[PDB]
């Protein structure tokens, strides 16, 4: 009667059925490890706490990322999240509906063939699509042309799109992305004099940075008033009870975004590749892509982000037409919604891939499905 | 990655 | 200016301090300082004695003394402390220099909070009144002492544990990475472990007792396993050491397991990735055309690297590190790779060396140090970088 | 004054020499870099910029950028700063006591020439120089007349028919894609296959894999389909790291996209349907002349494979009741510079040259009516 | 270019 | 240090 839309997020992971408005499981792909001795054999133990429960207990366990950076490393890890959330979480047999992933763009086919080989190996079933984050987030912005700026936790990326039809030979995607940016502020805090390096500690500084972080319309401004620190520094409460104080830190690391040299990448920011792209586009369409400026992803949620972008836009861009940024309040679950209604819709209904063509073809049949 | 970058 | 200079290590463990352009120190001394204390249990007072004392006579008359150390990795605990050391090193006994006008060169570590250095650079402004100071990097103290435009640094000493790799001179601070691993951590698990064996030990002065103990039984191993089915299989490489009254210790099995927390940080309650894995990870993670410039020129800097056995160690494990995560265990690919770590014979003290011939040819130009007069200012500091 | 200095400002490679040699003296890379660390050392203060096989050398702290973009400058500082290192710390010549020959690609814009000629004018104050074409050149370096040319540089292709004596200005066709292009889709399918490069060091390493494992294919689809069967085409790499990369059909996919340029998504024509229209739009007695006889040079055409092919393609395309001969000499990286030479060392040409008298009399327009 | 293309 | 280890 319906589908499951899974979004296997470099960061977290977002589940739930064809149709609802809201995801039904959202929990962070973490698989840990016990590191101590594994001593007691009373109530509880389980070799991999591997899930939701991993963030609560994470002060014993070695957690690792299964995905890194937009491509997945270690197969046993996501398999076990696969497993968990089917059955766990959403308590449904893969046989009952087909399932339907995405991926980030410009992804080695060797992940896409291995991914569709287990689906339908290991959980057989009915039937499975592959799509892209950033035409599902047109899907649920309900336009039909823009630019995406899908900044995840571990990939960012652009893909110009008009009327119909899209531009594969303006794609960008930078390796940039959340993780970079807690690794700069973990090391910032230390310079401050607060030291994390653990795993345990990450995830409390991922915390603080979603907390009390915002980008600076200038930098050079805010450094001035940094000087002047008396009404910009704010504290924060560790789970011990120790009070961290925060001050240029806070609009220092998302600065690394527009100023890439900061970590030692020889690349340039969002706002240069975004240019880039459009321009790399056909004369005419340069001002719908101009027009319309759809942005997704859990790193672009800081706020005055939008301000900036548009300040840097117009500068770099002539200045005789309008720039406008659209920042919808929703923009974390824009994807799973994209790939909800796409699933609702009725012409889709055939585009799937079966059990019977698939084993027929192969795995290859993917690559050729809509790119 | 592979080649170039971790992944 | 007075055309005098002395060249110092404030460091953790040890302090250093010397003249430029001098071979070898002419003093050393460690940090030592302990406040006079009477034990009922045995011994009394034999010779005199001062309030407070500080430097190589603590090492020595230790057993009626509370030594405590003022530093570790190489942060700012007790100022008092720190202030009554550079008295002592600054008086006419140790050093004999006149502040007012005096030049010194610093090494802080690598990584370490802006508030060090301020306050030190502020004391040694204000208490003092040096006409100027400065601040280096390891880095250069190091290279500097043999002719080294390239390379990666894996200094380990007292404190924590630092990376600073450079390429063509010109610096890459985003591959550097702090560890909490150092000797004085190999310490205290040398104690847990003849504990277990039997022995009760305070955290007094028999911390410095074991010293002597590490310096002259603790080795590091080449194969783990090997190591471990030797010593559970034979005991030949038991021995053990005269202590100060006399008492016989037998240590033939913890002297071998101490080092391996540099690898294993599991050990010591630290989710460590080890020293070779750790400069396998920022190795990789750089450009490609730098890789193979780095292993080719490698240095292993500091003291606590002096252990018998480690460039074999390390040497090994990045072969199996380059051979798993890159040829998934080609072999035959791998014999032309190579390595030369360099171990200087003076490995004791490096960096000294590297302060001294800096001030040779980086003293008749002002142009350099953070004189006096630019204290007296404000919007002052990070004055160079 | 007894010879004459020929330098050609390839879109990717400089070349220059003396007026009479057979083989260039100086073949360098145009790369000016500058450092992008900090910099900690104090026993250096060395050369803020860097070029030529320095740069090459030590590009991993560099951020190359070419000067030359698509065969029209972009950053006239860099070009100065090339032209400087060329003339004094390679050649160690005088710019006065030589005069300086200078090739272009066709329908460039005025601003450039003008540009050019002021600077070498101004700053250099040689005694002499000229503004001439690569094709031209390359007809004189291979001892002919009559012809097409296929310059396929780094940055522009162009064609320019040519008949005894005479030339045809009115069907020259000039195509953007090149060899930047072709390396920006190697590593993007490169990407698709496992492998990722993005910066400019990576750019030079997958420019000289191009260089040594690329190669044309006479049928795409028997070439996809032996593909298929992917146990004698895949070819092993060792990269600076030691790392070893694998590659297949990419060895074959990224030359086709000279014949289509769909893939990189321009609305244009291949090379052979470029030379096609061109010979067509010619007069019709020429067209057999043309048939017989074209030239190719510059060095995105060294694939070997691709004169057959386009021998295939032609024929095909041309009515069949003819012969179609395609001509590849094994030296035609040089061919430029060699006819640059041999223009120069001819007598006639002598007269032909800019003084500085007539240019401050005149102005920088004179090179426009020097022709064309 | 100045104006169309980059160039 | 001041947040994390002793120093
Ligand atoms: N409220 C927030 N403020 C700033 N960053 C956030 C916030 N919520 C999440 N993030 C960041 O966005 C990331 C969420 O993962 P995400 O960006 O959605 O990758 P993906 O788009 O592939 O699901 C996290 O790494 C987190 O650092
Ligand atoms: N021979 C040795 N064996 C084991 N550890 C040593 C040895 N020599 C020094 N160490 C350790 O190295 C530490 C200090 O080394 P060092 O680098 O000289 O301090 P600093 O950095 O201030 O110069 C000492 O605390 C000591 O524990
Ligand atoms: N041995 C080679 N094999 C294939 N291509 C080559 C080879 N050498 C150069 N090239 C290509 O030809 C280009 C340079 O040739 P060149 O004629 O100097 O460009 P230009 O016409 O602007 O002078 C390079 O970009 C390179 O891609
Ligand atoms: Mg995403
Ligand atoms: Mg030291
Ligand atoms: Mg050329």
């Amino acid at each position: 009667t319906t589908a499951l839309v899974c979004d296997n997020g470099s960061g977290l992971v977002k589940a739930g059925f064809a149709g609802d408005d809201a995801p039904r499981a959202v929990f962070p792909s973490i698989v840990g490890r016990p590191r101590h001795q594994g001593v007691m054999v009373g109530m509880g133990q389980k070799d991999s706490y591997v899930g939701d429960e991993a963030q609560s207990k994470r002060g014993i366990l070695t957690l690792k990322y299964p995905i890194e950076h937009g491509i997945i490393t270690n197969w046993d890890d996501m398999e076990k999240i696969w497993h968990h959330t089917f059955y766990n979480e959403l308590r449904v047999a893969p046989e009952e509906h087909p399932t339907l992933l995405t991926e980030a763009p410009l992804n080695p086919k060797a992940n896409r063939e291995k991914m569709t080989q287990i689906m339908f190996e290991t959980f057989n079933v009915p039937a499975m699509y592959v799509a892209i984050q950033a035409v599902l987030s047109l899907y649920a912005s309900g336009r039909t042309t823009g630019i995406v700026l899908d900044s995840g936790d571990g990939v960012t990326h652009n893909v110009p799109i008009y009327e119909g039809y899209a531009l594969p030979h303006a794609i960008m995607r930078l390796d940039l992305a959340g993780r970079d940016l807690t690794d700069y502020l973990m090391k910032i805090l230390t310079e401050r004099g607060y030291s994390f390096v653990t795993t345990a500690e990450r995830e409390i500084v991922r915390d603080i940075k979603e907390k009390l972080c915002y980008v600076a319309l200038d930098f050079e401004n805010e450094m001035a008033t940094a000087a002047s620190s008396s009404s910009l520094e704010k504290s924060y409460e560790l789970p011990d009870g120790q009070v961290i104080t925060i001050g240029n830190e806070r609009f220092r690391c998302p600065e690394t975004l527009f100023q890439p040299s900061f970590i030692g990448m020889e690349s340039a920011g969002i706002h240069e590749t975004t240019y880039n792209s459009i321009m790399k586009c056909d004369i005419d369409i340069r001002k719908d892509l101009y027009a319309n400026n759809v942005m997704s992803g859990g790193t672009t949620m800081y706020p005055g982000i939008a301000d900036r972008m548009q300040k840097e836009i117009t500068a770099l861009a002539p200045s005789t037409m309008k720039i406008k940024i659209i920042a919808p309040p929703e923009r974390k679950y824009s994807v799973w919604i994209g790939g909800s209604i796409l699933a609702s819709l009725s012409t889709f209904q055939q585009m799937w891939i079966t059990k019977q063509e698939y084993d027929e073809a192969g795995p290859s049949i993917v690559h050729r499905k809509c790119f | 990655w592979x080649a170039x970058c971790p992944a | 200016q007075g055309r005098k200079v002395v060249v110092c290590d404030n460091g953790t463990g040890f302090v250093k301090c010397g003249y430029a352009g001098s071979n070898f120190p002419e003093h050393i001394f460690p940090a030592l300082v302990g406040r006079p204390i009477i034990r009922s249990t045995t011994k009394v007072g034999n010779i005199e004695i001062k309030d407070l004392m500080v430097g190589d006579e603590a090492s020595e008359l230790r057993s009626m003394l509370e030594v405590n150390y003022p530093m570790e990795n190489g942060i700012v605990r007790n100022w008092d402390d720190m202030k009554h050391l550079w008295d002592y090193t600054f008086g006419p006994e140790k050093l004999n220099i006149d502040t007012r006008n005096c030049k010194i060169l610093l090494t802080e570590p690598p990584m370490n909070p802006t508030k060090n250095r301020e306050k030190i650079v502020e004391v040694m402004f204000e208490t003092y009144q040096f006409s100027g100071v400065y601040v280096a990097i390891q880095a250069v103290l190091t290279l500097y002492a043999q002719g080294l435009l390239t390379g990666v640094v894996v200094d380990s000493g007292d404190g924590v544990t630092h990376i600073c790799p450079v390429y063509e001179g010109f610096s890459l601070p985003h591959l550097t990475r702090r560890l909490d691993i150092a000797g004085r951590d190999i310490t205290r698990y040398l104690i847990k472990l003849l504990l277990l064996r039997g022995y009760a030990f305070n955290h007094s002065a028999d911390f410095e007792t074991v010293r002597m103990i590490k310096e002259k039984l603790c080795y590091v191993g080449y194969n783990i396993e090997q190591e471990q089915k030797l010593a559970l299989e034979t005991t030949v490489l038991v021995e053990s050491y005269t202590l100060p009254d006399g008492r016989i210790i037998k240590v033939g099995g913890e002297r071998f397991e101490a080092p391996e927390a540099l690898f294993q940080p599991h050990l010591i309650n630290v989710e460590g990735v080890g020293v070779a894995e750790l400069l396998f990870n920022t190795i990789q993670a750089a450009d490609i055309d730098t890789r193979s410039e780095f292993y080719k020129h490698i240095v292993l800097s500091g003291g606590s690297t002096m252990y018998p056995g480690l460039p074999s160690r390390l040497e090994r494990e990045l072969k199996q590190l380059y051979l798993e995560r890159v040829l998934k265990g080609d072999v035959e690919k791998l014999s032309k790779f190579k390595i030369r770590i360099e171990d200087p014979p003076r490995r004791k003290h490096m960096v000294f060396l590297g302060g001294a011939v800096l001030a040779d040819i980086m003293k008749d130009k002002d142009n350099f140090w953070m004189t006096r007069q630019e204290y007296q200012e404000k919007g002052v500091r990070v004055l160079e970088k």
